[PDB]
């Protein structure tokens, strides 16, 4: 039915919240050391606050970037079809060309209905709830229900194939009814 | 592909 829609889930932003794309049939945007030459590896000016960038991540693959902060040392950046923040130096950035820099950004945030983060979460266990979502729900495509729209971003609720991630993170105490 |  109509209310039921895709998503790629790409970043475990909470313990009630995470990042993803919609799911609709286009392919990923990231980039290969090997279709970023050189040539395409320098910028004609330095790169500044806004600016929207390639960078690389861990897995050594160029990924859209918008810089949100400046230091003398490092860029702070935000990667808006993934939605993780890094920090990196101009040597992990690369210019990104106008045809897929203007590519809608394809990151949203996602809640889960009906629970929220625990009062008493302390930072290690909160630490050890992001990584059992990064274990059970990281890169993992699925439909859901959008239950409602908020300012911030959806509400979704689970369908009956991951409607235990709610219930588990319940009974682990990362999170409380609202 | 996507991230693993």
């Amino acid at each position: 039915i109509g209310s039921i829609v895709g998503i790629l889930i790409t970043f475990i932003n909470g313990p009630t919240e995470v990042y993803g794309q919609f799911l609709d049939g286009s392919p990923p945007l990231v980039w290969d050391k090997k279709d970023v030459p050189e040539n395409k590896r320098t910028f004609k000016s330095k790169p500044r606050l806004l600016d929207i960038v390639l960078a690389l991540y861990s897995d050594g693959c160029f990924y859209r970037a918008q810089i949100i902060d400046e230091f003398p040392s490092e860029y702070m950046i935000f990667y808006v079809d993934y939605g993780n923040t890094e920090f990196v130096p101009l040597s992990c950035l690369a210019p990104c060309e106008n045809v897929d820099s203007f590519k809608p950004h394809r990151v949203f945030s996602f809640h889960i209905e009906g629970i929220v983060r625990s009062k008493n979460l302390t930072h290690q266990k909160t630490i050890e709830c992001i990584e059992y979502l990064k274990s059970k729900l990281l890169n993992t495509e699925m439909n859901v229900h959008l239950v409602q729209r908020l300012p911030d971003g959806f509400l979704i609720r689970f369908l009956d194939d991951w409607k235990y991630i709610p219930e588990q993170l319940l009974q682990r105490n990362y999170a409380q009814v609202s | 592909r996507g991230r693993g």
